[PDB]
This record gives structure tokens, sequence and C-alpha cells, in this order.
């Protein structure tokens, strides 16, 4: 019964790849999943995944300048998910 | 091509409450050291051929020029105050305090090579020489620039809520002044060498405010990782090689006002002798309370670099205005009492004796350059001072001197009372920074869009 990993920031890319520098005030039980898609609808979503207060992470940003959208995922108390949050700003 | 300096004004919301008032007590402790200074200019007057500064404002050559490098960390350590470890901000705060003694032993070794003013090509106050008890201020005071670099590395780790240097560098001066005269001639004391020994005495208190550092791993959690300050990790270990190009660009750009020392001191001795050398009871009143000015931003230059790690992207660079313009309030509302007032009968015969019977063709640049620069490098103390951007900020300055080459031979070739007339394209050299820079402070607080890549969050 709650809301998201509730900060948003991507400072720079390495405009192949990209940094994703977001909230993590401790964890909870602790866990993060992080979506991995464009906003294209095609090129399936994939998955990165992290631990501690570690959504403060970074991508394999394979493909070029194209619009990319990606979310991260609380995990806590119930081995399930305590809410997600995304922005979408690319290369 | 009307404004390629984009969305100018806006550095405003309700910022009336940007309170970097303890970033002025970063330079009210700097009146505190700027001011032993003369109490041995006029302390070594006991000795009359103690004109003694004869090195001391041509030693503060490889002080303030290596200084730049060192006061070039203020980012490094403010910026990682939105990280966590003052001890990897301090493994730097050491690796530099290595520097702050490594370059400090060049301060201390290049000073050696120094001492051959036994040389000539033009007029007095730049060649002559029979009696030099300067010989030794050149060393009893040029041996310090080692312990004097760590003793600036010091406030380059005042960047995070203390001005416990205003604490020490005030009890510093006062311990020096007593001690200053002990050598000029003194007590039990080594009581002899005085024309030099004001300087052995001053440099005495460097070494003492070098451990006004040591004495402040004291009131809270550490900044002491002075384990072996060594380096190697590649061909040459950075966090060191890193300070490098926050270094070269700083000093070599403190090497504007370093030729503004072979400009302002190469226009007194054409046939212009008299009140053209009293263009310095003037321009040392630039220095004087240009410092507390200027250096609000070389004190502010924290609350900007500090607040880039503390991930507030232009919640700093649009306080890089609200402090740009706040002593800029007094940048102009006391360029008022600058072109206004003069050396009256409050000026007896102190820092460079010449008070009763000369001209005011001296307050004629107390406006020229005065507020149209005041701030225009308190820009850089938030450019550099914020970012990388001294890289060629450097070449900020390759103009404010090369733009001011010909407003050199532009008093000597003049239309009127052109005393302030080589302060021509050197007050116009010197407000093509009202552009060049605060040009990159809106390429630049417009990189804290590009950088701030998500605009806010949820609840
Ligand atoms: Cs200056």
């Amino acid at each position: 019964v709650s809301s998201v990993p509730t900060k948003l920031e991507v400072v720079a890319a390495t405009p192949t790849s990209l940094l994703i520098s977001w909230d993590a005030r401790g964890e909870y039980v602790v866990y993060y999943r992080i979506t991995y898609g464009e906003t294209g609808g095609n090129s399936p979503v994939q998955e990165f995944t992290v631990p501690g207060s570690s959504s403060t992470a970074t991508i394999s940003g394979l493909s070029p300048g194209v619009d990319y959208t990606i979310t991260v995922y609380a995990r806590s108390y119930y081995w399930g998910w305590y809410s997600p949050i995304s922005i979408n700003y690319r290369t | 091509l009307d404004r390629f300096s984009f969305s100018v004004f806006l550095k405003e919301i309700r910022l009336l409450t940007a309170l970097a008032l303890p970033m002025l007590l970063a330079q009210v402790a700097q009146v505190g050291i700027g001011f032993v200074d003369t109490v041995m200019a006029g302390g070594a007057g006991k000795e009359d051929l103690a004109a003694v500064a004869l090195g001391s404002s041509a030693f503060a050559t490889v002080y303030i020029t290596f200084m730049g490098i060192m006061a070039a960390l203020n980012p490094m350590i403010a910026q990682l105050y939105g990280a966590g470890k003052t001890g990897e901000a301090g493994e730097t705060g050491r690796q530099g305090i290595w520097f702050g003694l490594i370059l400090g032993i060049f301060g201390m070794i290049l000073m050696w090579a120094a001492i051959t003013p036994f040389r000539n090509w033009l007029t007095l106050s730049d060649y002559v020489e029979g009696t030099m008890a300067q010989y030794m201020l050149f060393t009893s005071l040029a041996m310090p620039a080692a312990m004097v670099h760590r003793a600036l590395h010091a406030y380059a780790s005042s960047l995070n809520r203390p001005r416990l240097i205003m604490l020490v560098s005030f009890a510093a001066f006062v311990l020096n002044v007593p001690l200053n005269y002990i050598f000029v001639y003194g007590k039990f004391g080594m009581p002899a060498l005085g024309g030099a020994g004001c300087g052995v005495a001053t440099m005495a208190v460097f070494w003492f405010s070098a451990l006004a550092l040591w004495i402040y791993i004291a009131k809270e959690k550490f900044f002491r990782p002075f384990g072996l300050t060594a380096k190697f990790g590649k061909p040459d270990w950075a966090v060191f090689k890193q300070i490098w190009k926050i270094g070269a660009p700083i000093g070599l750009s403190y090497f504007l006002e370093a030729s503004a020392f072979s400009f302002i001191v190469f226009l007194i001795a054409p046939f212009g002798e008299d009140y053209v050398a009293a263009q310095q009871v003037g321009i040392s009143l630039s220095g004087i309370l240009y410092m507390i000015p200027q250096s609000v931003g070389s004190a502010g230059t924290v609350r900007i670099g500090f607040s880039l790690g503390r991930r507030e992207f232009s919640r700093a660079r649009y306080i890089s205005g609200v402090s740009l313009v706040s002593g800029w309030v007094l940048a102009v509302i006391t360029v008022l009492s600058l072109v206004l007032f003069r050396s009256p009968l409050a000026s007896m015969y102190n820092d460079d004796p010449a008070v009763l019977s000369i001209a005011s063709t001296v307050l004629l640049f107390a406006g020229l350059f005065q507020p149209a620069d005041f701030t225009q490098c308190i820009a850089s103390y938030a450019l550099r001072g914020y970012k990388v951007t001294k890289v060629p900020m450097f070449i900020h300055a390759a103009a404010f001197w090369g733009c001011g080459l010909l407003p050199g031979y532009l008093l000597a070739y003049r239309f009127d009372m052109g005393i302030y007339g080589f302060w021509t394209a050197l007050i116009a050299s010197l407000t093509i920074a009202a552009v060049a820079l605060v040009w990159c402070l809106e390429k630049y607080s417009m990189e804290l869009v590009k950088s701030h890549k998500a605009v806010s969050s949820g609840l």
C-alpha cells in the first residue's frame, strides 16, 4: 500500500549508452527491475536489475539516437513491487 | 546575431533568499591576511631602505599564480559534497595537499632560480641595485611557498560550511605582527636581519597557518586522509592529473592580472613620472576592496559546484545569477565611492608613499573597468567555479590583455587626459567578458536543461 521510486534523471548518455541516476533512499527488502524499451512499441522491452539503494545505475544503450523510454521498479516487504516510474528521453 | 547569448535575464523566481553570506566570510578572513601585508610594509620602515616589498610583490608572482591552480579545487571538494566521502574528496584533499607542497616546492625552488634582479633595460622601481638586504626576503621569505601551498589547500577544503579560516587567519596576522618585528630588530630573538626579516617573520606565520589546517581535523568528522599522499595507477595517477587542467587554466588566467602588473607597472615612467606612478595608490585600492568583491564568487564558486553533485541543476546556475547580481548591487553602489573619493588626509604615507600634492586622473578608471569587471570574473568563479569551464576560460583571458595590447600604447598617443585611455579596449577588452563568459552562463545554465534529463517526479 504505497507509491514509486519517486525521483527522475538521466543526466548524460555516452550517446550509445546512457546513465540513469535515480532515487534509492535505502531499498526496501530491496530490489530493482528496470524496463528496457524505446517508446516505439517494437524492439521488445528488456531487463536490467539491481540491488541496494542502487537505481542510481547505467545502461548498455546499444542502438543510436532513437527515442528510448525506461522505468524502474520498487521491491519490498511483499516480494512484489511497490510502484514503478519512468521517463523517456533518448540519445 | 542580436543575442547569441540566449535567454539572458531569467535567473529569477523567489531567490531573494539565496543565503551564501558565509561565502563572504570566505573573504572577510581575506582582509584578515591581505592586511598583515602592510603592517610589515610599514613595519619594515624602521629601516628606511626597507622598501622591502622589492621581492614581496614580485614573489607574490609564484604565489598567486600557482595559487590559482590550488584555489582551483573549490569545485572538486564542494562538488563531491553532493557525494559522500570527504576522504575520497580528501584522498584528493590529500593528493593535492601533496601538490600543495609539491608545486609548493617549486614555489619553493623556482623562487631559488629567481633571485637575479641583477639585470637592466629601463627606469627605477624596475632595474638599479647597490644595497640589497632583499637578497634574503627573496629566500627567508621564498623558502615558504611550500608550507604556504598546503596553507591554501586549507580553504580549498573550506568548501562545505566552514569559515574556520576567518577564525585562524585573523589570530594569524596578529601572531605575525608581534613576531614580524622581532627580526627586524628584536628581543632575545635572532634580533638582526630586518630588511628581509620582516619576511622571515611573515613566512614564520605561513608555517603556522599551514597547521591552522592540522589544527582543524578538530570540530567534526574528518578531512584527514593523510596516509602516504603518493599517486601511481596509470603512467601518472590523477585525482592529481585531474587538478592539472583545473590548474593551468586558472593560474595562466590569474596571469591576466599578472600582465596587469606589467601594464599598470609599465605606464608610470615615460616622461609621465609624477602622478602616473600614483596610478597605484589608485590600483592598489583596486586590489584592496576589490577583494571582498571579486571573491564573493571565488567564495560563491562553491554554492554552485557544490550544488551540481547535490543534484540541483541550475537551482544553482540560476543562483549563479542571484548572487552574480547581489554584490553586483554593491559592484556599482560602491563603484560610487570609487570614482568619487580620493587619498584625502586619511592617507598619511602608508602602502606606497605619495599622498599630499598629486592628481585625481586616477578615479577616471575607478569607473571605466571598475563595475564592468567587478563581477565579470566572479562570472568565471562560477564557470570555472561551477564547471570544467576554465578549460579555455583561460582564453577568456587571452583577450582581456591581447584585446588590451593596444590600449597600452593608447595613453601614449592620446586625444585628451588619456590617463584612463589605455583603459580603453582595456575597459572594452574588459567588458567583452560581460559577453564571452556570462555568454557561457547561458550556453551554460542551459546545459542544466541538457543535463537535467528528467524534469521532476511523483508522490
Ligand atoms: Cs587583481
